[PDB]
RNA sequence: GAUGGGGAAGCUCCGUUUCAAAGGCCUGAUUUUAUGCAGGCCACCAUCGAAAGGGAAUCCGGUUAAGAUUCCGGAACCUGG
RNA sequence: UUGACCUCAAAUCAGGUAGGAGUACCCGCUGAACUUAAGCAUAUCAAUAAGCGGAGGAAAAGAAACCAACCGGGAUUGCCUUAGUAACGGCGAGUGAAGCGGCAAAAGCUCAAAUUUGAAAUCUGGUACCUUCGGUGCCCGAGUUGUAAUUUGGAGAGGG
């Protein structure tokens, strides 16, 4: 896997930057429901299947 | 009498061929550059690890666009800061942006270039 | 701030596209800032700015190929009419009114007639 | 190549087969001396070009429209007569003094029943070769049939 | 003219003069491909009578059909069913040969519009058609006033759908008590009668 | 696994040099201009298929919190022009 | 030798066109079984589901090679009715229209087959210009192996 083509790779990178908790003044918005990130992934939980 | 041929296979006759001529344009008005110096070079990476390079090593690390080649990436150097490039080395981080190492040769400074630029 | 699309109609094409790389060079200048300062909302007036004057480019080029093919019965495709694909490919008006000297002839001669029941 | 090999295989099967009397009777054609008599007699009767039409027509109309005259001021035309459909009807009016045949018409249905038909009617005809020459004293790429009803004293 | 005369030496196929024109031309159509262009009509009065002009914007395309019955594509035979249902060699296509020439003719030649196909020649093994195609993009029929209806939209694929006259009667459109499970489409006339009408006040 | 072809109502199937008019680099000819025009050459006739098969060419020392036969210093080699 | 014709090719030749999507409704092809018959094979489910090809704002059908047997009606489509009727069916289970009558809506038509023959009178394209969903002039081409005008059965045509 060392050796990856670039799809893979761009794939990964996207996964790495949508891989952050909820923005804490997202909250204070008017008329906000969303409470947490219902779309947070990890490694050790479930696989990207790519 | 008859053509003298030689060889029993036949074989298509070679025909005028013309260029074309269009009536209309195909599309009237030519697209600008679509990769200048302005959008090759997109902006300095000013890390610690970074700046080290540019002290020390005398070069300059730069984040530029993905469709740039080492080719462009020494071309755009030259003509925005009007410097000598060495050599380039390049990468694509783990983020999906590239990363270039550009070395200036000896008769230029990558720290007074730096300054010149404003990042420190 | 920012630059005015009225503004700029009234300029050549020579100082609109100095224009141009005098705001690629500020917005270029501004990305070095952004790295140390914790916030430079700044940024977004060069971007539209820039977006601006090339816009008024692209209308004034345009504008003027459709000069050169003024009157022709062939024009580059971006320059004719968008509609859709079905209405492109309909008849026109005038083919659509073709009739033949027999029906013509007809239609002048018993035409649909103007009456009424009164008396 | 295959069109060219299939081109010369029809011509062969053409004649290994029996052919019927009445496709063989044109392969019997109008012999050097008689067809180039015939067609130096066919060659004072061409038709008006196009560009002869236009001096006819303004002059016609400088003539009789201004003149008040009754549209004859022109000589009655004298030409060849052409056309599948026109000289078969000539034929059955009895009207063709000489009826001149094509034997290279491919769909040879067409002309496959001329002979009979001025046999019967009393005209003579005449099986000539090359329907591009007919062609050429009518001002067309190919006649197949001519003909004349009305010739000079 | 001379249209007349072909129309009646036509009908006399087994005559010694056609015997001999239809055996050489039938060995001239199986040298060449499956589906060819025609430069010309080889039946010319034919064609006038089924709506061709001597026009440009008309195509002639000729075309060759395998003949026989139409064995059910199942492997080895097996049906997986009733015994009513166990035939495969005896079963017949519900469309012709005819209809056959035109839809393969239509998909080779899919910017033109086919208007009608005749019958011009047999083997033992193929039936060849001459198929007629008007091009609706052509000037000349666009602006006639006689042909231009084929220009618009509705009549596209009209063999596809049934709608030439070897269409129209496999889907046995006519008038008559001898049609009355397809006077009106049959699939149509079905749902009418197979259809629950009630109202708002019952009856 | 395309094309040329042949099957199949059709989605598609067969077949891979096949019943095909299947193509381009050595120049000469030209100083209107770019390559039209003369000999001859060659008929091989798509393309995909290996990070363990085949294959042009790099080594040592040093350096980072995390990279290196890729960076630094020194010393070589191959291909194209 | 040269110039035509016919047929067949080539070009990143001039200008166009086809594919895919959607698919409730529409036009065709192809095509079951569960089920019912208190079993079951014909039958039934059903000329249905699934599969495949092709359209439109509607589609299809349509101006009789019709219905009738009457003092006759008069293109097509839909509604009410005819009618669970005539008829079909291991005449078992089951299946099953049509003419008339009332109504909604109403609309008619054109090619082939004839010599313009004292005049291919017809048409694509190119080009210049203009009043540009087109028009005129000019020039090639298509076409006599038939393009216009004239006539479609209710008629109609050539002469007086
Ligand atoms: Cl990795
Ligand atoms: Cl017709
Ligand atoms: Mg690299
Ligand atoms: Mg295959
Ligand atoms: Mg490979
Ligand atoms: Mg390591
Ligand atoms: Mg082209
Ligand atoms: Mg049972
Ligand atoms: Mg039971
Ligand atoms: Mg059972
Ligand atoms: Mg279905
Ligand atoms: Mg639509
Ligand atoms: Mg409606
Ligand atoms: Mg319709
Ligand atoms: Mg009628
Ligand atoms: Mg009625
Ligand atoms: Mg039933």
């Amino acid at each position: 896997a060392a050796q990856k083509s670039f799809r893979i790779k761009q794939k990964m990178a996207k996964a790495k930057k949508q891989n952050r908790p909820l923005p804490q003044w997202i909250r204070l918005r008017t008329n906000n429901t969303i409470r947490y990130n219902a779309k947070r992934r990890n490694w050790r939980r479930t696989k990207m299947n790519i | 009498a008859l053509k003298v041929r030689t060889s029993a296979t036949f074989r298509l006759p070679k025909t005028l061929k013309l260029a074309r001529a269009p009536k209309y344009a195909s599309k009237a008005v030519p697209h600008y550059n679509r990769l200048d110096s302005y959008k090759v070079i997109e902006q300095p990476i000013t890390s610690e690890t970074a700046m080290k390079k540019v002290e020390d090593g005398n070069i300059l690390v730069f984040q530029v666009s993905m469709k740039a080649n080492k080719y462009q990436i020494k071309k755009a150097v030259k003509e925005l800061y009007e410097v000598d490039v060495l050599k380039v080395n390049t990468l694509v981080r783990p983020n999906g942006t590239k990363k270039a190492y550009v070395r200036l040769t000896a008769d230029y400074d990558a720290l007074d270039i730096a300054n010149r630029i404003g990042y420190i | 701030a920012g630059v005015k699309a009225y503004e700029l109609r009234t300029k050549s094409k020579e100082q609109l596209a100095s224009q141009l790389v005098d705001l690629k060079k500020e917005l270029a200048e501004l990305k070095v800032q952004k790295l140390s300062r914790p916030s430079l909302p700044k940024i977004k007036t060069v971007r539209k700015s820039i977006a601006c004057v090339l816009t008024v480019i692209n209308e004034q080029q345009r504008e003027a190929v459709r000069q050169l093919y003024k009157g022709k019965k062939y024009q580059p495709k971006d320059l004719r009419a968008k509609k859709t694909r079905a209405l492109r490919r309909a008849l026109t008006k005038f083919e659509a009114s073709q009739v033949t000297e027999k029906q013509r002839k007809k239609q002048i001669a018993f035409p649909q007639r103007k009456y009424a029941i009164k008396a | 190549p295959e069109y060219v090999r299939v081109q010369r295989q029809k011509k062969i099967l053409s004649i290994r087969l029996k052919v019927p009397p009445t496709i063989a009777q044109f392969q019997y054609t109008l012999d050097r001396n008689t067809a180039a008599e015939t067609f130096k007699l066919f060659n004072k009767y061409r038709p008006e070009t196009a560009a002869e039409k236009k001096e006819r027509l303004t002059k016609e109309a400088a003539a009789v429209a201004e003149g008040k005259s009754k549209q004859d001021a022109s000589p009655k035309p004298y030409a060849v007569k052409y056309g599948l459909n026109h000289v078969v009807a000539l034929i059955e009016n009895k009207k063709a003094k000489l009826v001149l045949i094509a034997n290279d018409v491919d769909p040879i249905e067409l002309v496959v029943f001329l002979p009979a038909l001025c046999k019967k009617m009393g005209v003579p005809y005449a099986i000539v070769k090359g329907k591009a020459r007919l062609g050429t004293l009518v001002n067309q790429k190919t006649s197949a049939v001519a003909a004349l009803t009305e010739v000079r004293a | 003219g001379a249209y007349k005369y072909l129309e009646e030496l036509q009908r006399k196929k087994q005559s010694d003069v056609l015997r001999f024109l239809q055996r050489v031309r039938v060995w001239e159509y199986r040298q060449k491909n499956v589906i060819h262009r025609a430069a010309r009509p080889t039946r010319p009065d034919k064609a006038r009578r089924l709506g061709y002009k001597a026009k440009q914007g008309f195509v002639i395309y000729r075309v060759r059909v395998r003949r026989g019955n139409r064995k059910r594509p199942v492997p080895k035979g097996a049906t997986y069913g009733k015994p009513t249902n166990q035939g495969v060699n005896e079963l017949k296509y519900q469309r012709s040969l005819r209809a056959t020439a035109e839809e393969r003719v239509g998909r080779r030649a899919a910017n033109l519009r086919v208007l009608n196909s005749y019958w011009v020649n047999q083997d033992s093994t193929y039936k060849y058609f001459e198929v007629i195609l008007v091009d609706p993009q052509h000037k000349a029929i666009r602006r006639d006033a006689r042909y231009n209806w084929i220009c618009d939209p509705v009549h596209k694929h009209r063999e596809a759908r049934g709608l030439t006259a070897t269409g129209k009667k496999s889907r046995g459109i006519n008038k008559g008590h001898k049609f009355n499970n397809t006077k009106a489409g049959r699939r149509k006339t079905w749902k009418r009668q197979n259809t629950l009408s009630l109202w708002r006040y019952r009856k």
